[PDB]
Parts: C-alpha cells; structure tokens; sequence
C-alpha cells in the first residue's frame, strides 16, 4: 500500500431517530481518519444540494412589522414556519404553490394544492399560526431546488435550505490493528433534517467526490 | 506549525522573554532565510556581503 | 521599536502578527498571532528514568 | 460503563448500602449459581449489579427473601 | 512473548475493572480519586483537566 | 569591526549600546590563585609553604 | 538570607539555592576582585570632575560608604563628563539625585552586579523577577544533545563561556594547523613561534 | 483555563462585526459562524430563542 | 515629574528643619502613594476598554483586545496588578527584611528595571519562598495534632 | 453534477528537480482547499520513497569509534550519507557500495552507482578523509520506503543476524516531506465562479510531482470509496 494502509472496514451507523444518526468507520489511518473527516463535512456542509422554499407572495402588507390581522401569525413567524418545510420538486425547476382555506387555524402541510412534482417530507408540517377568524388569503410561495443552500437576505427570500440538513460532525477514534494503536478513524454524528435516507446521502456525496476526483490525475487507475 | 505554547500562561508570568525571543528568532530565521534563497540563486558574493 | 523595524527590514511583520490556515480543517484562525524562533532546552530529569 | 453513580444513591438514600448491595450481587453472580435479571452488554458484574439494583428488581430485601426461598425449598 | 492478544486480554480484563491514582502531595481527599482507566501507551498518566 | 579570526566565520550582531569599556575576568583564577599561592615558593615565610 | 546590605556588587543576585539551603548559594560578578586578608573588592572606576575616570579601583565594603559610586547606566560625555547634573549616586547606600561633583567614584559595568549565570539571558530587564530566578535555578540542568546549535539569539558571552570553561583545546602557541586527524592533530607553529628547542 | 475565556468570546462581541443585524433561526449557526456571515465580534444577532 | 517636584519642596522643607526626618518621609511616602494612585488610574484608563472602532457613529469605544486587558477581564491569569509592572512601575517595592528603602522603584518591563530596583525586590521573593518552606512542617504539625484530636 | 466544471491540472511546472509548481483548473469552492490538503495528507502519508536500509562498512563494524583517516563518527557518518539522498528503481532494497582512498573532498560520485540507483547530488560530502593511507569502503543496501519507522523496529526480524559490522537505522522513508496546498478562486468567467489551485510540491526527487500527485489522489479516491458502503 505504500503506507497505502488499507479503509475503514466496519461502516455501522447508529440511528436514533429518522431526524438524528451516528456512524462509526473502522481503522482509517493515522491522520487519515480526521483528514477524511475534515474533508467530507466540508464537501456535505459547503455542498449539499436539494430542493426547498425560495419566496412568498403573501396577500397584504409587504412591510415586515406587518399585522397578523386576526391570525395571530406573525409575518416572521409563518416565515420561518415555511421556510423549514422541505417542499422538494420532482424533477422541474421552481415549482410556485398557493393555498387558501377557511378560519380553523390548524396548520398543516397538507393544506395547500397537491402538486404532482412538489413534495413535502412532513404533511403536517406547521406554517403559521392559529387564526382568530374564519377567512382566507393566498400565500404564493415558491419551492426550487438548488445545490448546497443560499442566503436569503441577499437573494431576494425567507430562508433557502436547500440543503436537507440539520446536524453532523466528523469524531476521530483510535484502534490497535494488532498492537499500533495510533489508528486515526473518524465518526461522525449527523442529525439530519429528514428526506434524505444518511446512507444515500454518504453515497451520494461520495459519488460526487469521486467525480470530481476525475479531474488532474483523474484518479488514475492502473495495472 | 512547530511548536505550540499555551497562551494562558505568558501573562501570568510577566515574561516578555517569551515574546522578545519568538521577535528576534523569528528576525534571525528571516534573514537565514533570506541569505539561503541568495545562494540558492547563487547571487553575488558582494551583493551578499553588502 | 529597533525589533520592529528589523522585522520590516526581514520582511517579517514588525509585530510579528501572522494569521494562520488550520492544520485539522484549514480554517483561517483569527489574532493573527506573532510567533518566532523560539528556544527550548532539556531537562536532567528525563521521562524514561521516571 | 457507567459514568455517574446517582440512581443506586437515590434508590439506597443512605449512600452506603449501595455499594454493599452491589458487591453481595456481584459475589454471588461470580460465585455462580444466580442469572442476572438485566439484559447483559458484556460489561463488569458489579456493573450489571449496578444496573439491576437501580432498575427497581435487587434489594437487600428481595435477595433475602429469595436467599429463603432457595434454603426452604431444599 | 508480549502477543497482540494478550493486549487484548488486558484491555477486556481492564474495561470490567478502573483504577485508582493520587497526587503527589497528601493535603485533602481531593487529590486521590477513581475513573475509568485506559491504556496509553505513553510515558505518564495523562488525566483530563477536570481534576 | 573585530577581527576575531576564531570569530572570522561566526559573529553574534550586537544589541549593546553601552561602549564595553572592561572586558570578562578571568572567572577561573578564582581558586587558581589560592592554590598557585599555597605553592608558591616565597622567599620570605608569609603564605603558603614559606 | 536576606539582602546583605553592603552586597550590591559582591555576589550574584539572582544566583543562589532554590531549595530549603536558599540564599546560601552566591557568586561574584563579571567584575568582581578580591581583597587582601580574606575579602572582596568590587571594581569601581574613579568619578573625578565630572570626567567618570576610567582608573577602576577594586571596591571593598567598608571604604564604599566613604566615596559616591555612580549609577552603571551613567550617560557621560566624550570627556567623561556626566551628561545630566541631577545624576542619582550612591555613597552609603543611599542612592539619590547627586550632582555632577558628588560622585566620588564611577560604577564598573551594567552586568558588574549578577554572575555568569545571569549572563546568558538577555533582555531580562523585561522579565519578572521570581521567574527570572527560578529560571537561574533552572538553567544548570541542561545536558549534551546530539546536534549542538548556538540559539537563534545571543547575549555576547558565550564564545567567552565557551572559552573559560576550559573544555576546548586552545592552541597554545601555535601558527598553523598541518595533520589534524580524528584523534592526531598536527599543528606547526612559525619559526618565531616555534621556540628555540622546539 | 481559557474554557471559559473561549465561552466569554463566544459570548461577546467586539463592537458589532459585518452583517451584526443578521436576524436567523438557529439551525444552521453553526455553519455561517464557522464559515463566514456571522462571529462572536458581531453584536446583536437576532436569533429565534428557544 | 509632578511627583518629582512635590518630594523635592519635601526635602528642601527637610532641610530647612521645618520637616523632620519622620514629617519628610511621611510627606514624600503620601506624595508617592498619590502619584502611585494617579498612574495607576491612567494606565487604566490607557488600559481598559478604551479603543476606537468602526461603527455607525465612527467611533465605538468598546471592549478592546489587548492580551494583558482581555486576560485581566477573563481574570483566568494575572490582573491587572501585573500590568501596573510591566507597563509602568510596580510601586514602591522596597523591603529588605521589613523596611523601607530611600530611592523608589519607577520603571516597568516595557521599560526596563533599576539594577536597585531588583535588588531591593530580590530579598522579598526570597523571604516568601523560604516563609513558605518553613511553614509547611508547621501546618504539618497542627494538622496533625487537629486530626489526632479527630 | 450541475455544471460541476471537472478541473485538470495544468501549467505543471518543474520549479526544482525536487521541486514542482504545478496549477489546475478552477474547481467549486469549499473542496479545493480540502482537496489540497487531503492530497498533502496523503502523498506526505503514503509517500514510498528510496531511502537506506542497512549498511556495511569495513573500518567501522559495531557502533561507534573512530579510525586513522576518519573524520566522522559511525552515526555522524550515517547522517552524511543522510546528507545524500537516494532514488531507487521499481525494484528496491537496492545495496550502494561507497569505496574511496586518497586525500581529496569527499563526493557522491565516489560510490556504486548502478542501473537500480539514482543520485542527485554528486556534491553531497562524506567527510573526506585526511589520510592517503586512508581507504574508504562501505557498502550499503537502500531500500524504498513508506515511512517512518525505528531503529529498535527491526530488533526481532534479525535476531542471529545484524551482528558486529552489519548496520541498521531508523529512517522517515518520506519521498516529499514538503508540499503546501494553496486554494485561490480563479480560472472561471464562463461558469460560476471557481478556484484555481496551484500546488507547490517540494520532495527528495525520489518520486516525480506529477506521478506522487497522480498516486496520491488515486489513494484518496479508493479512500473515498470506502465512503459510499
């Protein structure tokens, strides 16, 4: 191996929930494991694509200290209530969704149109809150899909998670073979948003990486 | 990085000798530097003395 | 102030003052730190005959 | 392992007995003879000892009264 | 011998028993306590700086 | 500029402003001279042998 | 163990035990002379119209209180003379402002007051003055390593050091240096070197 | 140690540092405060409290 | 040099005779405390969150992040007693067994020590070092005898 | 991929025979650097290099002493040789044989130089002897290595063998041992932008910098393999 080594073998990842997960690699070696790590979070963090809410056009005022009106949902607060719902399109480009209901107040995610393409993770997902009356109003919102996730303030609009991720971190452990021990593996915790199984994420991550590690040498195989 | 002293405890000393010293290596080891890329070019042996 | 100009002269910052790219994630630390050529000697007790 | 020791206190209150409570469990799993009522995670006796005293299931009661169970029943 | 097994022996043998350790000085009881030991291989016992 | 021709390859830069005006003692005759005056061979009787 | 009073340029300063026999360990200055009997005599050059002479007169402890020995960081003129009038001197232990005419001797030297020991570190007027003598303390136990480098850093004394400690071979009334082996070295001196018979 | 010197410089902010307004939910801060967007030398970052 | 003038009028007054010895010091020791007090509360004020930043307003006079300032805050190590030293003169600091010394001690290690300045500070660290060695085997016996009592 | 814009290195230049600055094209962001800090890890990790394995010299059997004629010690002459630097051929544990006499400087040509052995600096010194008499005859096998390792390693392998004459050394067996990894964003106007990224390769000229970089980053790609089970 030319101090080639060899890879973690053991792969387990523990997951607590469907939102929250840990996974531990074998002996990767020394420095390795962390490199790897450091490596990985950055490529997952700096690029993990996906679709998710851009913008709204809400009916009423376009002032932020704007008047919930009887909603008693705060412009902000069915802000970030929205812009946490992981609406992905299928395969189109910005899909732009409405809704409009009577005064329960209840809300879910499954209250809007049912587009063919644009999908919720959580259909009961919360967007604002309990209204004191019993009318209606459109929210004209717009779900688009892009790589890693986007600013806001400067793309003008709420939040742009289009990454589906809420957690993860590279841990470094250390392992004898027989008696080295100074084995640098990695582990890493990772609590993730949702719609996105960990392994597929980690397989996909890695299929990018290894077509970019097509690029100079282009991971030159050999005989 | 070489070698990494703890920060918290220069102060508590009052030495500045920490500081004075890692000032003046790090003088001594630019100018060695220097001299070094000098006869690496093997640039003149007046201009070096000068 | 003589320490500082010599830094200038060795095109070394004359406070010494250096960021730093991180060696685990390459992140940019912040005080960019002023560091040198520093000294370290041994003592006669040794870890071994402990 | 564990990491903290509060729940044996709790369960005890005196603080004293529980280690008490904990090494008697683990001679007499270690002598043999007895089946730990706890799911074992190939840890220490006195560990699983531990555990099963601040589960709710080991005292200095129930092992009495099974200690006489097990002698009438001979 | 020294076989790479008998590490590992040791180290079951040690994941069912911790140790004990003390300071230097004899002032209060603070100074001896016990914790979870682990091999390190080094030279000296390397303690967190919680204690 | 010293000639120092033991010192011709190797010269420390000075930082001491104050012209050195005595130069280091000898900081080895300090038993030297008792023991060479214990043996010295004085005409008169007043140290050493004599 | 406290701080002998009329030894301000006798022994080392900062030099002495760090154990339970602490302040039983001294020593003498850079420039530091003995006396007759059984004592000392601190080198002190003569202040005489304001021209700080340089004539150094080896100091004892009981004629010091007598004359004014002036401070070590004198700033003199060209002739000598005392740059500032108002120049602290002391003449009984008791230094204070003195006129360019009531200083009846002149220091030896800024280091003339601590030892060898001292004299390596440099810069240490920045130093605080507990971990400057623990650190005295600490410096003797250093040994050999396999790669010997002169530190970045210099105080001027080393080479000096180098030489008193005697462990080098001088070449004692040589010229040139001819068959130098691992062991063997063959050195010629010149004819007016090579003395008669050699 | 410094422990609680970092938690000080995690808890404090310089004067306000660029985009000191930046108004957020919290999910994702540790990503910008890595990164760039936001630091501890930036005052009064709205964030969603919990 | 305020200081300077106001110890100067106390000599002359000593040397006149309407000072005694006792009334001088006493006057030059309140002249130094004072100007001890007066220094200490400059480099303060050179020394405490005082910093010009960029701001709205242009000027944002917050905490600054000097290392001995932001160790003094954070108070982990040193405080500021230690800057007084380092930046300007540590005081006073005469005592070779109990007294105190003529001359005083104005410097810094910014700016170097008298060589009396360590000198007269050097019996002082001494002193404490061997007060604590010899102490020791006195607490030993006390305690000793305390848990003898226990 | 989403208009990933794959980079290649190019502008490959040979700054030193030990040395390189090679470019590549620009790349996204947030990866670059850690690309070239994952490649520095790995070529300075697994970096098989030609080093010395064991010797053999006359003179000088056991450990450590001095002969008519020498000049450096056993182990002060372990690290001239040191001095040198060795770049061997795909076979390794190839064995040097420095033999010399006379009273010229000592040089690197002065030893067995074979078709599995390169060397670079045929200035590199070896304490020329004083003595004519002096007949310098050291025979050494060098053999390529991945890393470091210590000299008390070997103990058990040779237990009869290794005796007095035959030498072992701890050795680094690192072919680069200097390599910085700097990411700048440059080389895209088309696209989005992007990073160009030149790296500053400085080895022992045991291994080229193209080839050390083409092995490194199959290294970390099989690596990342491991990453998708």
């Amino acid at each position: 191996s030319v101090t080639e080594f060899l890879k973690p073998r053991l792969v387990d990842i523990e997951q607590v929930s469907s939102t929250h997960a840990k996974v531990t690699l074998e002996p990767l070696e020394r420095g390795f494991g962390h490199t790897l790590g450091n490596a990985l979070r950055r490529i997952l963090l700096s690029s993990m694509p996906g679709c998710a809410v851009t913008e709204v056009e809400i009916d009423g005022v376009l002032h932020e200290y704007s008047t919930k009106e009887g909603v008693q949902e705060d412009i902000l607060e069915i802000l970030l209530n929205l812009k946490g719902l992981a609406v992905r399109v299928q395969g189109k480009d910005e899909v732009i969704l409405t809704l409009n209901k009577s005064g329960i107040g209840p809300v879910t995610a499954a209250d809007i149109t049912h587009d063919g393409d644009v999908e919720i993770v959580k259909p009961q997902h919360v967007i604002c809150h309990l209204t004191d009356e019993n009318a209606s109003i459109s929210m004209r919102i717009k779900v688009q899909r892009g790589r890693g996730y986007v600013p806001a303030s400067t793309r003008i609009l709420v939040d742009a998670c289009y990454s589906p991720v809420e957690r993860i971190a590279y841990n470094v452990e250390a392992a004898r073979v027989e008696q080295r021990t100074d084995l640098d593996k990695l582990v890493i915790e990772m609590e993730t948003n949702g719609t996105i199984d960990p392994e597929e994420a980690i397989r996909r991550a890695a299929t990018i990486l290894a077509e970019q590690l097509e690029a100079f040498v282009d991971l030159r195989d050999v005989r | 990085v070489d070698i990494v002293l703890n920060p918290l405890g220069v102060p508590s000393r009052m030495n500045i000798g920490q500081i004075l010293e890692t000032h003046l290596g790090m003088a001594a080891k630019g100018i060695g530097d220097k001299i070094n890329a000098m006869l690496k070019q093997q640039q003149e042996v007046a201009k070096l003395r000068e | 102030a003589e320490i500082k100009e010599l830094l200038k002269l060795g095109d070394l910052p004359t406070s010494g003052q250096i960021r730093l790219y991180d060696g685990r994630t390459g992140e940019q630390f912040e005080r960019p730190v002023t560091v040198g050529y520093m000294y370290m000697l041994k003592l006669n007790h040794l870890v071994d005959d402990k | 392992a564990r990491v903290t020791v509060q729940d044996a206190v709790e369960k005890i209150g005196n603080r004293f007995d529980l280690v008490l409570v904990a090494a008697r469990r683990a001679r007499q799993m270690q002598v043999g003879g007895k089946d730990p009522l706890v799911p074992e995670e190939n840890d220490k006796t006195t560990v699983i000892a531990l555990r099963e005293i601040e589960e709710g299931l080991i005292n200095n009661q129930i092992l009495d009264v099974r200690e006489r169970q097990e002698q009438q029943e001979q | 011998r020294e076989e790479a097994v008998v590490w590992d022996i040791l180290d079951e043998v040690i994941r069912e028993h911790p140790v004990l350790l003390n300071r230097a000085p004899t002032l209060h009881r603070l100074g001896i306590q016990a914790f979870e030991p682990v091999l390190i291989e080094g030279k000296a016992i390397q303690l967190h700086p919680l204690v | 500029m010293v000639y120092s021709y033991t010192e011709k390859k190797r010269i420390r830069k000075d930082f001491g402003k104050r012209p050195q005006v005595l130069d280091v003692p000898y900081l080895l005759s300090i038993q030297l001279d008792s023991f060479q005056k214990f043996i010295e061979q004085d005409p008169e009787g007043q140290y050493g042998l004599e | 163990r406290d701080v002998h009073p009329t030894h301000y340029g006798r022994v080392c300063p900062i030099e002495t035990p760090e154990g339970p026999n602490i302040g039983l360990i001294n020593s003498l200055s850079v420039y530091a002379q003995t006396n007759e009997y059984g004592f000392l005599e601190t080198p002190y050059r003569k202040v005489t119209d304001g021209v700080v002479t340089d004539e150094i007169h080896y100091l004892s402890a009981i004629e010091e209180g007598n004359y004014v020995i002036a401070q070590a960081n004198s700033n003199l003129d060209e002739e000598g003379h005392f740059v500032e009038d108002l120049v602290t001197c002391r003449s009984k232990g008791e230094s204070s402002l003195f006129s360019r005419d009531q200083v009846d001797y002149m220091d030896v030297s800024t280091q003339q007051v601590v030892s060898v020991g001292a004299s390596l570190i440099p810069f240490l007027e920045h130093d605080d003055a507990n971990r400057a003598l623990m650190g005295a303390n600490m410096q003797r136990q250093a040994v050999p390593t396999l790669r010997a480098d002169k530190p970045l850093v210099g105080t001027g004394m080393e080479r000096a050091v180098a030489v008193d400690s005697g462990v080098t071979a001088v070449a004692k009334r040589g010229g040139v240096v001819q068959y130098v082996d691992a062991s063997r070295i063959v050195i010629k001196v010149n004819e007016d070197e090579m003395y008669p018979g050699e | 140690q410094d422990v609680v010197l970092g938690l000080y410089y995690m808890t404090r902010d310089c004067v306000n540092a660029k985009g000191e307004g930046m108004v957020l939910t919290g999910p994702k801060e540790a990503e910008r405060l890595y990164r760039s967007g936001l630091a501890s030398l930036h005052a009064r970052v709205k964030v969603r409290i919990t | 040099s305020e200081a300077e003038a106001e110890v100067a009028e106390i000599q002359e007054q000593f040397q006149s005779g309407l000072v005694t010895a006792g009334e001088r010091y006493n006057k030059v020791i309140d002249i130094w405390a004072a100007a001890n007090d007066r220094v200490s509360k400059a480099m303060m004020d050179n020394l405490q969150t005082e910093t010009v930043i960029n701001r709205d307003g242009q000027e944002e006079k917050q905490v600054s992040f000097n290392s001995i300032y932001m160790m003094a805050d954070s108070g982990a190590r040193g405080s500021a007693a230690q800057i007084r030293q380092l930046a300007g003169m540590r005081g006073l600091m005469a005592k070779p067994d109990g007294s105190i010394i003529e001359t005083p001690i104005t410097a810094n290690f910014r700016e170097g020590l008298n060589v009396l300045q360590y000198f007269i500070s050097t019996h002082g660290a001494r002193k404490g070092l061997a007060d604590t060695a010899l102490k020791t085997a006195n607490s030993g016996y006390l305690t000793r005898r305390l848990v003898d009592v226990a």
